[PDB]
């Protein structure tokens, strides 16, 4: 398949993406403000996912998030509210395959499911390596927790 | 003869206690004067009531049961009732501080100034026996009262009497909801000392109940009576073949020496069954193959566990009422062939058939109905140990940091204690999941 | 048996005491002229809490007047209840404190300290065993703050195994009385910390704001503000006065409600504050009682709990409605507001009920509460004291006492080293 690009239609492609590139970034800027409260810091991620709430939404979304070991956050694709849901409100995380839209599950205090898919396999692989960091350790939290107060 | 002496501690020890008393003396028509008055139209009464009542010279029957508290504000309540002619005061003993959720003060400062009496108290009640078999000890795990004194007097019994059966029964803090915030506190250290030192426990909750109450019952505003309702009725369904025969009696020790596999696994699964109310009894039809597969549905149990997690090892089959023995067969020939029921690949049958020709009774005001027969049973399952599980969770949560230690430091007691009760019931669980796991 | 002893200490102190035993009085039966006219069962058993037995049934007050003006003694006698107490432990001075905290202290607090220790042992002595001891001071004055600290200290000193509750009256900006506020607020706080069980805070413009904005009094005044009080402490003492199903004592919230020794402050609250048109149309039930436990709106503080987070909730309840309500309620309440209480400690909420419900209401609850609220208070008295030590005004007065300035200085150090905890432990972390 790398071939068939190759001799093909590689270069005249790349310089179409170049300009299918152009265009999107020269349209919208609200993403920048949710990727900025994302990007490298004790957040330990920072990427776009569809999301799943409750049943409030059933159907997919695409929206952006944020990762912290002590909190979760996330927005609307340009929200004005930097929407919490912290890890220490959450109590449980799951990975759910919802017709091979692949997503994480994550049960909260309050009574709340949030469903939240993040693109392809990759994407996935790389969000749920974050996650079974972060949430998996704010479970052994509990196992890590007893040095740093007294 | 078949003669036990029961012991209640703490406000919930002693409101059982009551409520049991209550349901023997309205059960055998004992009226709350203590003797028979009833000299015009008789209703009953000319049975065996030596089990748990005395005879006197007179006519009068006495209690045989032990009413303790360190807080004198359940006595006084008690004491100013209609039923203050019935018991004797001197089986009441109050006292001037209570521990009220707290285990170190009602072990080392609180529990161990009243011993002396109560033991002098027991003994005498013993020595009015003749015949003894065990003995029904009554507490809470939340309430400091039923924690600490209750561990203090089971350690002395052991090492006093130990031919004799040790019970226990006690209330479970429930995951989700609770009563106070110390209980895990009282909970990690009565356990060892129930386990190291007890034969057997029954463990159950109260959010169990409200459920059951609220789907079979229907109650919007339930209240501490139908608790314990339930509960003298389940005591009484357990000993029912004690104050009354049958076709196959079933006493104290026929179902502990079976209920115990091991040492350390010594926690069955109680279940009661029908629990229905007034409008539940009449448009039902009610046969035993019905209520035994009903008796082992998830929704019907006391403790908050999906049986289907684990599998079955041993299992002890109760019955009361008019039950007939095809009945019987035809039940366990259903359930021997069902799949969804797991068991081990050892075990192919254990259950006990008791057969009682007296049928359970009702109260006037209560809410359950007149059935014709009971049943109860007490299986022993792995799916229970999640409780352990979570218990253990908690106390590592509450734990880690010290919350609410420093009470204790003060109080006088060993902090390497916590450590030994953690290891313990972490021994206890891994031998749980090894008995769980089969070939 | 069981007997508390209260203390009094302070004009508003007296008039708040003398507020709370009229209030006692009527809900309990008790005439004006000392013997009893009630009709209940419960006002005979443990009514020895706070009276004595004495021949012809008549009970007698149990509460030692301290005061330094005798001007006080004569209004508080004068009333409809003022015939009924002990003449004996009005113990008065000739005096003024003069809004002074070390003048009172020493020069008034010298001389007279040996008359009501005298009298409060042999009250001590007459009964068979005790629990702890009532104060209720105002921090507005030399009077109560001044001596009120030095009495705490002594009975601790002599029995230590016993509660020490008060009420005292923490001061506000807004809302004033003396020009020299800040520096007895600074040093009573040290005393507060150092030689006292607990204490709960006390405010009058938060009630005055309360009673203006919901209960729309035509001219609210002291008594209004003496009234609620009364009421307050009724419903925290109800526990072990009235008897119920799930009883409490003032030991075990004492215990269960601070975790620290260094915050032993608390956040009192009472529920039904209605006016007076709509007393009749109402509609009494638990989630109604639970919004207006939970709301700020009716809190009686001058500040703001949703600034920080919850530490420990004690809610005391008095009627006969349930027990299932109550734990729903605060299990939805900490499901949804999450981010109000410290997600560390799950079920920070304690359930109490006393099935006796209060004479003339039938739905009474109270809330003993530690929110994180009180570090603004803190801080602006830091701010306010750091600043009036800067140029040493005000200071000649103590001076000419020949108490020396070092106290102030360590006082400073104290509150700087609390505060700093209190903010260190409301972002309390689950990990790094």
């Amino acid at each position: 398949w790398q071939q068939e690009v190759v001799e093909t239609i590689y270069d005249a492609v790349n310089a179409d993406t170049d300009k299918i590139e152009a265009r999107r970034k020269a349209k919208n800027k609200q993403l920048g403000q949710e990727e900025d409260y994302a990007m490298g810091k004790d957040c330990i991620m920072h990427g776009y996912m569809l999301k799943l709430g409750n049943p409030f939404l059933t159907q997919w979304q695409r929206r952006y998030f944020y990762l912290f070991p002590n909190r979760l956050e996330w927005r609307g694709e340009g929200e004005s509210r930097q929407s919490l849901l912290t890890m220490e409100q959450i109590m449980s995380v799951e990975e759910t395959q919802i017709k091979d839209r692949k997503c994480i599950l994550l049960r909260i205090k309050g009574g709340k499911q949030f469903v939240l898919q993040c693109e392809s396999d990759p994407e996935f692989a790389q969000w749920l390596k974050e996650l079974t960091c972060t949430f998996n350790e704010a479970q052994r939290l509990l196992r890590r927790a007893p040095k740093f107060l007294n | 003869m078949r003669e036990c002496i029961s012991i209640h501690v703490g406000q919930a020890g002693v409101q059982i206690g009551n409520a049991c008393w209550e349901l023997y003396c309205l059960e055998h028509g004992i009226q709350p004067d203590g003797q028979m008055p009833s000299d015009k139209t008789i209703g009953g009464g000319d049975d065996s009531f030596n089990t748990f009542f005395s005879e006197t010279g007179a006519g009068k029957h006495v209690p045989r049961a032990v009413f303790v508290d360190l807080e004198p504000t359940v006595v006084d309540e008690v004491r100013t009732g209609t039923y203050r002619q019935l018991f004797h005061p001197e089986q009441l003993i109050t006292g001037k501080e209570d521990a009220a959720n707290n285990y170190a003060r009602g072990h080392y400062t609180i529990g161990k100034e009243i011993v002396d009496l109560v033991l002098d108290r027991i003994r005498k009640l013993a020595d009015l026996c003749t015949g003894l078999q065990g003995f029904l000890i009554f507490h809470s795990f939340g309430g400091g009262t039923g924690s600490g004194f209750a561990s203090l007097l089971m350690e002395r019994l052991s090492v006093d009497y130990g031919k004799k059966s040790k019970l226990e029964f006690a209330i479970y803090p429930a995951p989700q909801v609770s009563t106070a915030v110390v209980e895990p506190y009282n909970s990690i250290l009565t356990t060892h000392t129930t386990l190291e030192h007890s034969d057997c426990a029954f463990m159950v909750d109260n959010e169990a109940i409200y459920d059951i109450c609220r789907r079979n019952l229907d109650i919007e505003r339930p209240t501490y009576t139908n608790l314990n309702r339930l509960i003298g009725q389940i005591v009484s369904s357990i000993t029912a073949s004690l104050r009354f025969d049958g076709a196959l009696n079933v006493d104290l020790t026929e179902f502990q020496t079976n209920l115990v596999p091991y040492p350390r696994i010594h926690f069955p699964l109680a279940t009661y069954a029908p629990v229905i109310s007034a409008e539940k009894a009449y448009h039902e039809q009610l046969s035993v193959a019905e209520i035994t597969n009903a008796c082992f549905e998830p929704a019907n149990q006391m403790v908050k566990c999906d049986p289907r997690h684990g599998k079955y090892m041993a299992c002890c089959m109760l019955y009361r009422g008019d039950v007939v023995p095809k009945d019987v067969n035809a039940a366990i020939a259903t359930i021997k062939t069902k799949r969804t029921i797991q068991f081990v690949d050892w075990c192919p049958t254990g259950f006990k058939v008791g057969i009682n020709y007296q049928p359970p009774t009702v109260v006037p005001g209560g809410d359950l109905a007149k059935v014709q027969r009971a049943v109860c049973m007490l299986s022993n399952t792995t799916a229970i140990a999640e409780a352990w599980a979570r218990l253990d969770h908690k106390f590592d949560l509450m734990y880690a940091k010290r919350a609410f230690v420093h009470w204790y430091v003060g109080e006088g007691m060993e902090e390497g204690e916590f450590s030994e009760a953690r290891e313990d019931l972490a021994a206890l669980e891994k031998d749980y999941e090894e008995v769980g796991v089969d070939s | 048996m069981r007997e508390i002893v209260h203390l009094q200490a302070g004009q508003c102190g007296n008039q708040i005491g003398a507020k709370f035993w009229e209030v006692i009085s009527d809900e309990h039966g008790i005439d004006p002229t000392g013997t009893y006219h009630g009709d209940s069962d419960l006002q005979l058993e443990r009514i020895n809490v706070y009276y004595n037995e004495a021949t012809g049934g008549k009970y007698v007050p149990r509460a030692v007047l301290v005061d330094l003006e005798p001007g006080t003694m004569d209004s508080v006698r004068s009333g409809p209840f003022g015939q009924i107490f002990r003449p004996d432990n009005f113990v008065f001075g000739q005096s003024g404190a003069g809004n002074n905290w070390a003048k009172g202290h020493y020069t008034e607090g010298a001389e007279l300290v040996d008359s009501v220790l005298d009298v409060v042992r042999k009250e001590a002595e007459s009964c068979d065993c005790l629990q702890g001891f009532q104060l209720t001071h105002s921090l507005g004055g030399g009077t109560g703050s001044g001596m009120g600290t030095l009495l705490i200290s002594k009975i601790r000193e002599e029995y230590p195994d016993r509660i020490m509750n008060t009420f005292s009256v923490v001061p506000s900006p807004k809302v004033s009385d003396t020009v020299v506020e800040p520096y007895n607020a600074t040093l009573s706080v040290h005393q507060l910390v150092e030689n006292t069980d607990e204490t709960y805070c006390i405010d009058n413009e938060a009630l005055y704001d309360i009673c203006f904005r919901t209960l729309k009094l035509t001219t609210p005044t002291y008594g209004d503000l003496n009234h609620l009080v009364s009421a307050t402490m009724s419903g925290v003492t109800t526990c072990l006065r009235f008897p119920g199903q799930l009883n409490a004592d003032l030991r075990k919230l004492a215990v269960n409600m601070v975790p620290f020794p260094r915050l032993h402050f608390f956040m009192p609250g009472f529920a039904p504050l209605t006016s007076r048109g709509s007393q009749q149309y109402r509609a009494l039930t638990v989630p109604e009682l639970t919004q207006q436990m939970f709301d700020a709106k009716n809190m009686m503080a001058a500040c703001d709990p949703r600034h920080g987070r919850y530490l420990t909730v004690a809610a005391v309840f008095r009627g006969r409605m349930s027990m299932k309500e109550v734990d729903e309620q605060m299990l939805n309440v900490q499901n949804k507001n999450s981010s109000y209480f410290v997600e560390w400690i799950p079920n920070n909420v304690k359930t109490a009920v006393c099935d006796i419900p209060p004479r003339g209401l039938k739905m009474s609850a109270t809330f003993i509460g530690n929110s994180t609220a009180i570090q603004e208070l803190f801080k602006r008295i830091s701010e306010q004291f750091t600043a009036m030590f800067r140029r040493k005004a005000f200071l000649h007065w103590y001076t000419g006492e020949g108490m020396d300035e070092m106290e102030f200085t360590e006082a400073e150090s104290n509150m700087n080293d609390l505060v700093s905890e209190y903010q260190q432990y409301q972002d309390a972390t689950a990990e790094e």
